[PDB]
């Protein structure tokens, strides 16, 4: 009953096979020769389920040495994220206080969700790349055909939808922008 | 200068970020934050310095998903 | 269409969800947690009593909810 | 004149190279001079192309490997949503399972309260939990005692965060404060 | 918050699907895994029923190839 | 406590790292030589507990198209690539007999997954072409059967 | 020739590169989604043949020594770990039930795989200890069998 | 020129031997599976057939704990 | 002891051999390889008449010989 | 007959076996109903069985491809072993011009089989290992316990043989030799 | 003095510094330099010696890396015999079951006739085979035709060792020599 | 110099060697073949160089295997 | 007035990280770890106190790789 | 037209032919320039944070005394280092106490350049010069 | 006794105490020397071979014209350069064929230095100072 | 007088290949493995023009990487 907990391992049903053979067998009044003969088996089979079960508790405590390493990764992982966090907690607070004004505005643009694709170039007429999660976000920066980033301007040289489907400047209103998948890639030159 | 060595220690904190953030493991653009960190730190011109500076910054920013700035700043 | 002992035929399908769930966390990449995993599954899917799949599936859930964080059982 | 190019070495032997042309065209010099400078200027501004052609490569791949970044964590965001949704239905299910030891865990886990190995089925077998919280800690622990998964468990120890024992007539309301949460409380199953 | 309740049974019956597929070892071929994880991942996040059970033609299709008429058919009971 | 319903026949202190210890011992003399193998019998009733599973969910879903290559399949007309859903796409089937294949072709139309697909190509067991026309009651004993059907599905 | 066999039935140039072709898709469209497990009932069958063709050779080598671990193994008696050969080298191995504990056991001295080992321990199936003197006929039902035993190898 | 005949079955024996416990994927366990090519090995490069015999004991002692009773019993037929 | 079907007991425990010394040259090297080396044997084990387990030892032996040097089939 | 080539195959047995029901359906006179129903498990059989003749047909173009990509691999080391070749012959034609009498001796000494097992040193008393294949080689260079080699002479610190077993330098004559294990491994110290 | 040890850095400092010592101590200066010169002299010798330690150090590990390699090649010798004795096993194996068709592969592989893929059972199947000599390809191959095997070939084309088709007509004692051997034959089984 | 250019030389064709041998298989001993070969490079003694080659060229000849001399010698 | 030297520490730890990577450092995975555990707990560090005492141990790592020569020549402006 | 998608294909095929074959590898070390500039930044840095430990370490190290391990911080925490001359031993210990980085450390061990045991009673001004200088000294963190 | 077995365990540990943390990274590259001695050593071996091909394609690099890839030797085999400046033009190109490397080459196109194609006919003494140098040239390997 | 220019060829082209790996070459696989592959010609050559050719591939490499500023150093003696 309680060694039914390992009901699941193959020798188990030999085992509880071997056992009603037996009690049956004595239960009918059988001979000595049979008898032994499947008390023997019995013993065999019992043997055998013992060291299933061994190796069923062995898998076990591997699969819970397993789930510990698991924690202290976990808590290693957090320790690591502290650190990351102090770092960049430490490298803002260094920008802000270079307070130069090309840095602060990618940051403020950032900030707000405006964020570069590719590195931004300082090549004349050099490709550029940043999305645009909403409208007021890239209000606050296209101004016509010009896009104005990184104390510096560009010309946009196209625009891509959340899709990857091309978009004109022209629906991109106050209220059109609902219309539109969000965000929008904007790909420009410099000037 | 001072302005310059200012400039120059916010970038070695700055590609340390990027390797905090696994960038390494990016070879292609490892080599380039590496060469621009590399460059900073060998410019003489304040100018040179913050161009470079603006390069190497967009890459930490363009991943958005560890740089949540506004949750920084505040 | 037809019943075939309802409680323990959910009992069953939620187990392959779970051990789905935790396939999808990357359980896998830990071999002797993943094959724990796999035969506590194997054994829900072959319990002959609906106590016994759910003792089982007691011990399969607790791997799901020991991976604090990754799971989040609040937002849901 | 070309501005960011001069941390090329190239770049400076081209600038050299070509000041000298215009000085000695200035100076007036002969013709056998200013011919041996120019040769020297045309190697310099061809060894600065083939340069200025191996950087714009070396930025390519850079733009190109955040390109496919950008591509790896969109396929994330997906995974995160598939993920999500198999949870929706995995723990939809679970409910109406309706069990209650299922139910004791996953609402154990909602408050924190989470197993650090597989929880056993046998008696005095081993069990260990996190409960972040003193308010959780009463919830669950009473005396000696510990509920959970509808099973009666025996504390046999208690650690802080710092892998260090803790007595339990420590873990009360009022010394709280004084541990080093969270704790994790090991077990054995009763009954 | 999956769906309607026929959503819900599709997007259950592409996991045990799934979980089939796996089971009969064809993780083995990378670039029909690959498909079959597609066709599951947008069953999923299928918001209409009718894209869900066009994906499931073709993620079951994959399991009926493998088992074959014997199979399935001592199955069908 | 519960801690003496394991750990109590006869008492003291280290007289239970002692118990512990053979315990611990006993499991690894038993487990250093152990079956390695898989029980090929079990692992042969989870996939049929996985199918049935399954079967009965499709069964319940009742749904047209999956009903339709399902039952195509209890007679060997099964899919070699993946259905396809777009237009013009390129789907190969087998038929393993004439009752099957005038009961899913017609002319040059073959009606498979609640869809309509063009036969662009048939090959029979040797790999050789066979014109629809060769495709009929009478002539049938004479094809070599089984048939790969190619067709690109209607708009 | 033989080139003809295969590449026979009406002929010509290219309408040799048309049919090699065919069949090279077809085997593509055959084998693109093809059942990738092992026939388990297979499997089964060798196993069983090189177990077979693995006894009768150790039959034929009628060597003592490896007959009686054989017939050991056969009345449940086998070895926990690899049985050494140099002296006072550890040996466990379990022992199901009294009649082969005593067809084997005589005191303190262990026969097995022509040779002598000094029992330095026994435990039961709870991993206790069992005094030698407790394992006789007459108290063996009341032992937790089956039990482990270790010896040392004897000079 | 491996020996006498009882050598040459010797030695012949400890390669289907070996080939049985691969067989029964024993290859997992590393540590294992080395002790095994080990013994196979030495018997292979054995001159004396006493050696070679002591070492087939230990090689067919990993053979009869993986096996069992009832799986050898019932393949002595 | 006893015969039992000499000859193709024979070819049977060479095959045997056959693929050993193949995986001692490293064969299992090359898994396409390996498997069909490994098809090979098997149907030779599994082989009812004495003719077809010849045609498989012609295969499989043809894969040891063809590997040029690593066995210098003169010296023996 | 021929069809028997893929007797080996799973799918085979079950082809067979439906021929033979359907075959004998039809001997016994059987009816519409079961021959009609035995034709059709025939048919499927069939389509199995054609699949899987496909597969194995791949498995062993598969195979093939193997064999021919090691022949090239063969082929390759070959080439590899030519250019090695090359190379040893042009390296010791020029060591030989060198003419130096420390490098020829360890080269002549390598070439009646005394080579180093660590790196010849240039300490004062450093450690060095040789391996002497025979008792031929052993007398030209070993006179005593002084040891000759690189144009230099080392001290005898120790003799082992081939089964690690130490040695004396007493058992070491032309008659004993044959007694011992060779090749011997002589340590000694630079003087 | 301190010789093999001048390729450090650090030595050269050491040995400035003890000249400039010695040099001081000559010329009688005062004990002002002369404390500051030992001084000098007593950092350069304490990193000399840290320098000699560290290489010391990689020497060492060179040595354990070659004794490595030595004991590798001992396992490789032993791998060897036990190959070499698995070989001699399948091949007195092979002798007696006294098949023609294995004998005869056998034996052409003996002379350098070996198969670059599984021999094929059935017919018109692709065979290839490598002939490494005008006499070996006298005694298997007669006009269009293959022996091997037990078996009828059908020669479908051959090639030398460059890759280049070689007619049938090419072939012979006389023009020999003027073809690239070895020759790979390709063959279709016949009958 | 002449004999000195000769020996250089020579360490570049047997430190080849060594890796066409594939020693660089094993980094410990790869650096210190490479070591001894830069010092033979960078000497400006003539016994400095031969000293360092008796070193570098008694690697190659451990490697039995892969030396047999009296063969090349023929 | 405490213009806050804990926040030069923690920033001049990690500079110092980067001259030990610089040097080479990581060529030694164990010594690398300890490096890197001793950087963390400088930019996670409580009490200024404790910041110091680690900033104390990862920069014995680096002067005992300098060496007393060129350690000297950088504290010549 | 795509009198685009041919002038863009060109720029592409001609940078990819003068970058095929480039050295891109280093020259002339600026990395050494790099490695200088890191350094400078950071002993500036050091000498702005003024602390005791910190420039009792540094200046030990310019004498030639430098540790051997990390700097331990735990009591009983083991330390060596190596004291290059009599000078520098004299100016760091005192009887069977050593004073590093602002710390006591309880002296151990000492051993020769010849890898020998020193009694700290031979140390002394009439009997260093007999010494086998340099000294590796171990000795445990005191409180 | 096993006094050896003492001392062999001293030397052992201090060793390892000196090399523990110690700097086994290049400085004040000799690296750089070693590339120098082996260049010295390479182009001295190509003098000392006197061959007009090498000969050509060496002093052919010294005046800025290098090849963008490898040589190639068969016939019709594509060849690409790069050509600083009229004076080499006028030098190495005579109508359709280039002379490199003691070959002939059949001159298939020629770019821009802004990667655009140039005629053969507009590369003369009285417009070259109109053209965007260098250029890239593309020729085929004659015979 | 034929003093074997072969030998000086082939000893160069050695010479030539560590030049390369010294100038990290192999940084490059495709690269590089053609030039091993020119290396190895050259070595196996049986005809000086041969020999000579390949080298002129493979020096190609080399004058490319230098370029014309380093490549004239190098010239002065």
């Amino acid at each position: 009953a309680i060694a039914s907990e390992f009901s699941s391992l193959p020798s188990y049903a030999a085992y509880a096979t071997a056992q009603e053979a037996y009690e049956q067998a004595v239960a009918n009044g059988d001979s000595e020769v049979v008898l032994k003969k499947l008390k023997k088996s019995l013993n065999v089979a019992k043997s055998e389920f013992d060291r299933d079960a061994a190796m069923q508790r062995k898998l076990e405590k591997m699969a819970d040495q397993a789930m510990t390493q698991m924690y202290k990764q976990a808590r290693s992982e957090d320790k690591r994220a502290k650190v990351t966090s102090a770092m960049q907690t430490m490298l803002f607070t260094m920008l802000r206080k270079l307070d130069n004004d090309a840095l602060n505005n990618i940051i403020n643009n950032a900030r707000d969700g405006c964020v570069p694709l590719n590195i931004i170039p300082l090549t004349t007429a050099a490709k550029l790349m940043v999305v645009v999660p909403d409208y007021g976000t890239y209000k606050n920066t296209c101004d016509g055909n010009t896009f104005t980033y990184a104390s510096a301007l560009w010309e946009i040289q196209q625009v891509v939808d959340a899709d990857s489907k091309i978009v004109q400047l022209s629906e991109i209103n106050m209220d059109n922008s609902p219309n539109l998948a969000w965000p929008l890639i904007v790909t420009a030159l410099r000037a | 200068s001072s302005k310059m060595s200012d400039v120059k220690c916010t970038s070695v904190v700055l590609l340390s970020v990027l390797q905090q953030l696994r960038v390494e493991s990016s070879s292609k653009l490892w080599a380039q934050c590496v060469q621009l960190h590399n460059d900073i730190l060998l410019a003489k011109d304040t100018t040179e310095a913050f161009e470079k500076m603006v390069s190497l910054l967009s890459v930490l920013l363009s991943m958005q998903g560890a740089v949540d700035i506004n949750r920084l700043c505040e």
